[PDB]
């Protein structure tokens, strides 16, 4: 439970990074190629 | 009956043998003037009170 | 840069630098950790061993 | 807000960027099938690509009335998401 | 025509091949090089 | 979770170009909390 | 594996989905919350 | 010869709407962008297989039976962009609407 916590908050923070980078995008088939444009929260979403 | 009936979209003028279609289609388009355009089509008016059996 | 009629800006010194930083931190800590206790997992040998 | 020479160098550059549309006469001004001859197929193409590239989403009824530049142009410059 | 088409749409996608757009799998892993290369060192030191 | 990995960051972009244009990192008090959530994914779990 | 093989490197899926009756409804099924919000809100909360 | 022609209209935007539709969830299913060129060009192939048709009334039959396929195999989630009707980002935040008023000392002993 604890570790859950720890990394799903993780995630849900990253990818709300994502979406609000993103004009609020939120649907993945349109969010390609973000590898290099989001250095640091594309390794946080790749360690969570 | 004629006004409402004989509309042009259900109106097919046939020609069969000596006989050149775009001779035809001239004298049509020259002589089939002024007749009904209605908005009722067959089909509606077939949709509208079918036949069952 | 730009390439046809679009130019992309370079992402931040820092957020290039913390990315890769932790990263490689993470895969350090794997790469170790595999090293220290990889028998124990795998069934080699036992933790007093 | 976008301006509106952008916006007509964005929608005449998605209209250039078509096989069947000699690039040479392209105007603000001109008709999709009278000027540069295409038919309504390749008008909603253009439409959608118009859309995908400034990101917005036209309802059908104005996709099939955007027919020709001007009316492309005045759409996307009326429409506040551009 | 369906070749018009997809000549189109692929003349409208020419600016997805950017180079920082490109290819993405080089940035997969961005901690490797270093982690590996201080990994090895690590490995040399204990001996 | 390799699929949302592929399509958010690594498949060839799929975007609109208007997005790609204005995108921007998590600025410092959205990565604060990223970088402990970080720490915490990587090293709670070996602690506790 | 499965992951980079269906995302990155296919081009039968989305046939198979449009031609295929059982293939499009699979789909749909895991989609839409294996259908289980539409059946349960429909009936129960319907009768309500 | 105006019913004809409106008649025939409204079937060409009809047509126009459906490849629309048809498109659009062409997209949809193709999600990587290099996959949607070979449906794409398929389904205008397609289109344009069936076009010059004479007789209205199979033309508006070819219609249905192409909206009835539509409807059966559309995505079940199609793309919205977020501000569109039906987004993710819908009435989020909207702007105030005009001509509201906000009344001061409305319950008063006396006026």
């Amino acid at each position: 439970l604890m570790n859950h916590a720890f990394f799903k908050a993780l995630l849900f923070l990253s990818a709300g990074s994502v979406i609000h980078a993103m004009s609020d995008e939120q649907d993945m088939r349109k969010m390609g190629g973000l590898a290099s444009s989001f250095p640091f929260t594309y390794a946080m979403m790749l360690m969570g | 009956y004629i006004q409402t009936h004989y509309t042009a979209p259900r109106m097919v003028i046939a020609a069969s043998g000596a006989v050149k279609h775009e001779d035809i289609v001239e004298q049509v388009k020259k002589l089939f003037t002024k007749l009904s355009t209605d908005a009722t089509t067959t089909a509606q008016l077939v949709a509208k009170e079918p036949a069952i059996f | 840069t730009t390439y046809k009629g679009v130019t992309i800006h370079q992402p931040k010194r820092w957020h290039t630098i913390t990315g890769k930083g932790l990263c490689a931190v993470m895969w350090f800590w794997v790469l170790y950790r595999a090293k220290q206790d990889g028998p124990v997992v795998l069934g080699w040998r036992h933790p007093w061993e | 807000h976008l301006s509106k020479e952008e916006v007509i160098q964005r929608v005449l550059a998605v209209v250039k960027d078509f096989p069947k549309v000699d690039p040479s006469k392209v105007t603000p001004d001109v008709h999709f099938q009278k000027d540069l001859g295409l038919d309504s197929l390749d008008n909603v193409e253009i439409v959608m690509a118009l859309e995908e590239e400034f990101k917005l989403e036209i309802p059908d009824k104005e996709a099939d009335k955007i027919d020709s530049c001007n009316l492309a142009i005045e759409y996307i410059a009326n429409h506040p998401m551009a | 025509s369906g070749k018009h088409t997809a000549e189109f749409f692929r003349r409208r996608d020419a600016w997805r091949k950017h180079p920082m757009l490109t290819n993405q799998f080089r940035h997969a892993t961005p901690g490797l090089g270093i982690a590996l290369v201080a990994f090895g060192f690590y490995l040399v030191g204990e001996q | 979770s390799f699929r949302s990995l592929f399509l958010t960051f690594l498949v060839p972009t799929n975007s609109f170009g208007r997005d790609i244009l204005r995108c921007h990192d998590a600025p410092i008090p959205m990565a604060i909390p990223l970088i402990l959530l970080a720490l915490g994914s990587l090293f709670v779990g070996y602690l506790a | 594996s499965v992951a980079y093989n269906v995302n990155l490197v296919a081009d039968q899926f989305q046939r198979a989905f449009q031609t295929s009756t059982f293939c499009n409804r699979l789909y749909s099924f895991f989609n839409k919350r294996w259908f289980f919000d539409q059946v349960l809100n429909d009936f129960l909360v319907r009768s309500f | 010869t105006a019913a004809y022609l409106a008649r025939r209209a409204a079937q060409k935007e009809r047509v126009r709407i459906l490849y629309r539709r048809a498109l659009k969830d062409t997209l949809n299913w193709a999600v990587h962008r290099h996959l949607f060129y070979n449906d794409a060009e398929n389904l205008r192939d397609r289109f344009e297989e069936n076009k010059h048709v004479e007789d209205p009334d199979t033309i508006d039959r070819l219609i249905a039976d192409a909206e009835a396929s539509y409807n059966k195999w559309r995505h079940p989630d199609p793309y919205i962009v977020p501000w569109a009707p039906g987004g993710s980002k819908f009435t989020r935040n909207p702007a105030p609407p005009q001509g509201i008023e906000i009344v001061y000392d409305y319950g008063r002993e006396d006026n």
